[PDB]
């Protein structure tokens, strides 16, 4: 999507293997505020919005 | 009310403790007043802050 | 401690970072005291093939 019309995807009722993301070499910026993606593996959430 | 002088003491002490305990629910600027939540969400570098 | 990485990964040579390099190859401590120095080496470490 264009930035002015940024898309939002709701993630729910699923297992989130965050490793696939934070072990990948495909990203040049990967910056998490207030959380560690490794610890996300041990947490459950009610709202996730990519 | 005759024994108010004693009751006062009791109440005062109680109030103190209550406030003390309720002060455990404050953030003081942290992202969460629960130590275990901070530890469950942050690694040492900023969890320590 | 000397080595070679690719440019996008230089940011991982720093306390409190994650990624391939930080997780599996070279890890600085969170309380790291010292200096990190890095420079482009395309002229030395790259080959046409």
């Amino acid at each position: 999507a264009s930035v002015y019309a940024w898309n939002r995807k709701r993630i729910s009722n699923c297992v989130a293997d965050y490793s696939v993301l934070y072990n990948s070499a495909s990203f040049s910026t990967f910056k998490c505020y207030g959380v560690s993606p490794t610890k996300l593996n041990d947490l459950c959430f009610t709202n996730v919005y990519a | 009310s005759a024994l108010g002088k004693l009751q006062d003491v009791v109440n005062q002490n109680a109030q103190a403790l209550n406030t003390l305990v309720k002060q455990l629910s404050s953030n003081f600027g942290a992202i969460s007043s629960v130590l275990n939540d901070i530890l469950s969400r942050l690694d040492p570098p900023e969890a320590e802050v | 401690d000397s080595f070679v990485i690719r440019g996008d990964e230089v940011r991982q040579i720093a306390p409190g970072q994650t990624g391939k390099i930080a997780d599996y190859n070279y890890k600085l401590p969170d309380d790291f005291t010292g200096c990190v120095i890095a420079w482009n080496s395309n002229n030395l470490d790259s080959k046409v093939g």
